RNA sequence: ACUGACGCUCAGGUGCGAAAGCGUGGGGAGCAAACAGGAUUAGAUACCCUGGUAGUCCACGCCGUAAACGAUGUCGACUUGGAGGUUGUGCCGGCGUGGCUUCCGGAGCUAACGCGUUAAGUCGACCGCCUGGGGAGUACGGCCGCAAGGUUAAAACUCAA
RNA sequence: GGUAUG
């Protein structure tokens, strides 16, 4: 009968689900902002992020200018995140740096 | 008849609106360009890291006409 | 039956004016901006779900705006028809005769769509308004407002729509 | 149940 309260007790720790941002080579500033606010509000309440970067067509004969905007997140959540995991290669067409909450 | 332009290697830096780039030249000196019309009819597309010859102007230093992507 | 042109229109003026909103005080079921949470999602400041405050209601006072629309100013006259609705009335269910109103259509009008005796037809009276797009119903000034704002209302500039 | 992008 009392299974009520138990499942409560179970549910009132959340289960951490893994919010994805996606950015490009060329994301401009103030969108880059807006995307950083979304990524403090996501590790505040304890989510994993999942932070992607797109290349398209002929922007993966650029890899390090992307690779600058992973490293530039990394730097911007730096006490409030860790990474548990950063792009070595290409994978596809994308390259997906886990971070956690601390 | 025309008078000459100065070729001069470059790196794109930035993608502008209206395929207008910023771009370093060799020298250093950092030109608006914008891309040729071969190039717009050819569908060379141009990127932010790109190796470009730009065609400069005597008249305005400032500027150039990007000619060729590598 | 009576009055005997006493009329029509109206800048300024005065009033009325959905909802939201504002002030003071009531009231508060339902609903519900904001908000809280649950989801959905690449993200989802939403749509969906659970809630939920102002508000929605009343009184008094304010505000004065809406696709406040027929996107059609008011008044009068004239100009083929058809089918209805609604509300009087006269006469012998029928035959008239008024008011309001829905739809179709003729001439005519219209860029066309369409309008078409309830005209966007044919005329007359008076008023309001327009003069390329954006800038802008914005700025400045004035007036009004507790405030939100409202009203009156430009220009530079830029475009070749 | 949202048909993101040839
Ligand atoms: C269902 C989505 O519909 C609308 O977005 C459509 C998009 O999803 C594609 O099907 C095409 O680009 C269409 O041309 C767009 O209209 C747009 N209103 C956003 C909606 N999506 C969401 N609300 C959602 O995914 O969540
Ligand atoms: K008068
Ligand atoms: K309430
Ligand atoms: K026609
Ligand atoms: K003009
Ligand atoms: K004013
Ligand atoms: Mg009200
Ligand atoms: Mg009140
Ligand atoms: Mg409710
Ligand atoms: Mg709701
Ligand atoms: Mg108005
Ligand atoms: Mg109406
Ligand atoms: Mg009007
Ligand atoms: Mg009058
Ligand atoms: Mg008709
Ligand atoms: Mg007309
Ligand atoms: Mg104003």
């Amino acid at each position: 009968e009392k299974s009520k309260s138990s499942k409560e007790q179970k549910k009132k720790q959340k289960v951490i689900q893994v919010k994805e941002i996606k950015f490009r080579p060329g994301t401009d500033e103030g969108d880059y902002q807006v995307k950083l606010r979304s990524l403090i509000r996501f590790l505040e309440e304890g989510d994993k992020a999942k932070i992607t970067l797109r290349f398209r067509g002929r922007e993966m004969a650029h890899q390090q200018i992307g690779m600058e905007v992973l490293n530039r997140v990394k730097d911007d959540l730096q006490e409030l995140a860790v990474v548990e995991s950063f792009p070595t290669k290409i994978e596809g067409r994308q390259m997906i740096m886990v971070l956690a909450p601390k | 008849a025309k008078e000459d332009n100065i070729e001069m290697q470059g790196t794109v830096l930035e993608t502008l609106p209206n395929t207008m780039f910023r771009v370093e030249l060799e020298n250093g000196h950092v030109v608006t360009a914008h891309i040729s019309g071969k190039m717009r009819k050819n569908y060379i597309r141009i990127l932010t890291g790109d190796k470009v010859t730009v065609e400069l102007t005597p008249y305005d230093l400032s500027k150039g006409r990007i000619v060729f992507r590598s």
